[PDB]
């Protein structure tokens, strides 16, 4: 209910890029980020990136 | 021996050591997971290298080596929040379940803000969302934020 902070932020965009690591994925994951400032949990935010809901 | 050991990273921070062969199925790394640590397979997606791994298809295909490293993402089910967001700045915050359809996600919109379901039109990933439909069929997750447009409507 609380939309995340910057440090929230990095640190799920840190976590995903472990994850997901190739340049296509990086935009990605950021502009998922960008859309949901609520998501704060990890396999919700990679099933976003696994199934292109970019 | 043509067995060998690989590693399975879950985003709970834990990493399972398993024993393998090249000519595994994904399937069976996933049964493997389940006798060990009780996992449904049904909700196991495994990735290597960032890349989401097929059940038919074996370690060998995706070039997977001795000490290689996969990540695990568990598909989530049950009730969770949703938020929406309108024109006019607000954030409507919803409880709902991967099997809500998108006419019961509207009526929960008409029950916190009065809103006629027909003059709705969601939002999720730029796509319309059609009424017919659930949440899980368009992939909404978790925490995730959808769009309300309100339609012109005579009244």
């Amino acid at each position: 209910g609380s939309q995340r902070s910057s440090a929230e932020t990095s640190e799920l965009r840190e976590a995903l890029l472990k994850i997901f690591p190739d340049s296509e994925q990086k935009l990605k994951i950021d502009q998922i980020l960008a859309a949901h400032p609520y998501m704060k949990d990890l396999n919700a935010l990679s099933a976003l990136v696994l199934d292109g809901n970019s | 021996g043509s067995h060998m050991q690989i590693f399975v990273k879950t985003l709970t921070g834990k990493t399972i050591t398993l024993e393998v062969e090249p000519s595994d199925t994904i399937e069976n790394v996933k049964a493997k997971i389940q006798d060990k640590e009780g996992i449904p397979p049904d909700q196991q997606r495994l990735i290597f290298a960032g890349k989401q791994l097929e059940d038919g298809r074996t370690l060998s295909d995706y070039n997977i080596q001795k000490e290689s490293t996969l990540h695990l993402v568990l598909r989530l089910r049950g009730g969770m929040q949703i938020f929406v967001k309108t024109l006019t700045g607000k954030t409507i915050t919803l409880e709902v379940e991967p099997s809500d359809t998108i006419e019961n996600v509207k009526a929960k919109i008409q029950d916190k803000e009065g809103i006629p379901p027909d003059q709705q039109r969601l939002i999720f990933a730029g796509k319309q969302l059609e009424d017919g439909r659930t949440l899980s069929d368009y992939n909404i997750q978790k925490e995730s934020t959808l769009h309300l447009v309100l339609r012109l409507r005579g009244g």
